[PDB]
């Protein structure tokens, strides 16, 4: 069924699963027309499909050309997401196909269910968790590849860099979601924390800086403080 | 006019005939129902006084044989049987008439209700939904499940309605996923009308029979099938104009006939709101919309 706090360790068991987030698929800047009306201009988007256990990210880049001449784009975006996830599954070898796909927004359930009718044994699940994957476009290298794309494109990343050599999936997911939650709540301060020290760099083949274990504990603390801080500033507590 | 005689009425029972009903007392001198209009299917149905659970009844057509009711004290219900001996039957009937031991099917002559509820219902189609080919009439009860319900257990006792499933490969063309899910016209017109039902009349007949089973027996499976067949039409952008107009008349008489206090148990809020206010056909059911609004504005 739906996924929540109670069944939280199921993410890191050995049944292949994927999270699908569609919140950056259809992206617009709303602006004014010469006549004083409002128009949208689309920019490139992406489907954020993540294996929470392995860190494998299937970043399908949604080029603005897919929207040309289409109507009801926010609705189309959910079906195009579902079309592209189904195509990914079909492209994978059988032993790599997921047993479950968890959508971060319940509006994807029917589009994905319908596109996956060929896969009756793949469970399509919602979640009660409010996950911060919308903030994926605050990761500079992910944002960079999306904006530069000139055609539809799939790019593969490990969103955990090399963390699984030292920490468990459970801990790697908690770190990822804390980072993303902090980028979502105050992108500027979050990025200042990740880069304040010029001596810690991001490997060419990584997304996040190369923190030692001790430096990560410091970083994580600072990210929590930021999240709590913004909670007071927002709510005045 | 035709007659369904009763051997006797040994247990107290409310007896229905089409949309009429009368109470019969334990061992009251009751010997059946006369003046039944020829040309329509009919349903004769029972709810025992002492156990209202297990409503049952029989679908039949007087042109297909002479039928009577006899109580079975072993299985505990009123059974329909066919009498093959023709002169035995007329003799029984005529004696019971002369003694005036029969109620008269009380059709008001202005009244077209039954015709309008059964317009497209044929016995041949009923007997394909209710499989029991050794009898010319069909038993249906409140507890009988549908083939589709058995998918999601006793197959011989099933209601074999046409399975409709909006998230099924039958409903959805590969490559037209979004198109087909949001506009069911392919599923309605190519899969169901052209492919399965062959014409709208057979489609309407099954819809009408599902409604009647749902209202008369309290059959949950039947209620589900009626709403699905309505929703497949309302959710299609492209429906023949003649089907749309006829649907409006069909539903009108169904809503008109439904008991006022059964709205909570026989009408699906989601379906009717969608069908009347959001679907493609939101503007094509003027009569049904009118009666639903003046008679069931709470549901909406
Ligand atoms: C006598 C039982 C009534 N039914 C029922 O439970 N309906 C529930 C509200 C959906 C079936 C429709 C006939």
């Amino acid at each position: 069924g739906a996924m929540n706090s109670s069944n939280y360790a199921e993410l890191f068991n050995n049944d292949i699963k994927l999270f699908v987030d569609d919140t950056n698929v259809y992206r617009v800047t709303v602006h004014k027309t010469f006549e004083g009306n409002v128009a949208t201009k689309a920019i490139n988007g992406c489907i954020f499909t993540l294996n929470p256990k392995t860190g494998h990210l299937f970043l399908k880049i949604i080029h603005t050309s897919v929207w040309a001449g289409q109507k009801r784009l926010s609705q189309l975006a959910k079906w195009k997401t579902a079309e592209e996830v189904s195509a990914l599954v079909r492209s994978l070898p059988k032993e790599e196909q997921p047993k479950q796909i968890i959508v971060t927004r319940k509006a994807m359930l029917d589009p994905l269910e319908v596109h996956m009718l060929d896969f009756p044994n793949i469970a399509i699940r919602p979640t009660e968790l409010r996950l911060p994957f919308s903030a994926a476009m605050s990761i500079d290298k992910l944002s960079d590849v999306v904006m530069k794309a000139t055609e539809p494109q799939m790019v593969l990343f490990n969103i955990y860099d090399d963390w699984l050599d030292r920490i468990s999936s459970y801990t790697a997911f908690s770190r990822l979601t804390l980072l993303l939650r902090a980028l979502k709540t105050n992108e500027e301060s979050a990025k200042m924390i990740l880069l304040s020290d010029p001596t810690i760099t991001i490997k060419s083949y990584h997304l996040w800086p190369s923190f030692t274990d001790e430096q990560w504990i410091t970083i994580e603390s600072q990210m929590r403080d930021l999240i709590l801080t913004e909670y007071g500033r927002k709510y005045n507590v | 006019m035709n007659t369904v005689p009763f051997t006797s009425a040994p247990i107290e029972v409310t007896i229905g005939i089409d949309q009429y009903s009368f109470n019969v007392k334990e061992n009251q001198p009751f010997h059946g129902i006369k003046d039944i209009p020829i040309g329509h299917v009919h349903v004769i149905h029972f709810q025992h006084a002492d156990n209202s659970s297990m409503r049952y009844g029989y679908w039949f057509d007087c042109r297909m044989g002479n039928f009577y009711i006899q109580y079975d004290p072993k299985d505990g219900l009123y059974k329909m049987m066919e009498e093959r001996d023709g002169a035995k039957f007329e003799n029984i009937v005529h004696n019971f008439k002369e003694r005036q031991m029969m109620v008269s099917y009380p059709k008001i002559d202005e009244d077209d209700t039954w015709y309008n509820l059964t317009e497209f219902v044929q016995m041949d189609k009923i007997r394909k939904i209710v499989r029991k080919d050794e009898n010319q009439f069909s038993y249906v009860d409140s507890s009988m499940t549908t083939v589709q319900e058995n998918e999601l257990s006793d197959p011989a006792h099933s209601l074999n309605y046409t399975v409709i499933n909006f998230k099924s490969r039958e409903a959805i063309r590969p490559g037209h996923e979004m198109e087909d899910f949001l506009d069911k016209s392919y599923y309605l017109n190519t899969v169901m009308l052209q492919g399965i039902f062959k014409n709208s009349s057979n489609y309407f007949g099954e819809l009408q029979f599902a409604f009647l089973n749902a209202m008369f027996f309290g059959n949950y499976g039947s209620s589900l099938q009626w709403h699905a067949m309505i929703e497949l039409i309302c959710s299609s952008a492209t429906v023949p104009k003649h089907m749309l107009d006829k649907l409006d008349e069909i539903l009108y008489y169904q809503i008109k006939t439904l008991p006022e206090q059964y709205s909570d148990i026989l009408l699906n809020e989601r379906v009717w709101n969608i069908c009347l206010y959001s679907s493609f056909q939101k503007n094509s059911l003027h009569n049904t919309e009118k009666i639903m609004e003046n008679k069931y504005p709470e549901l909406l």
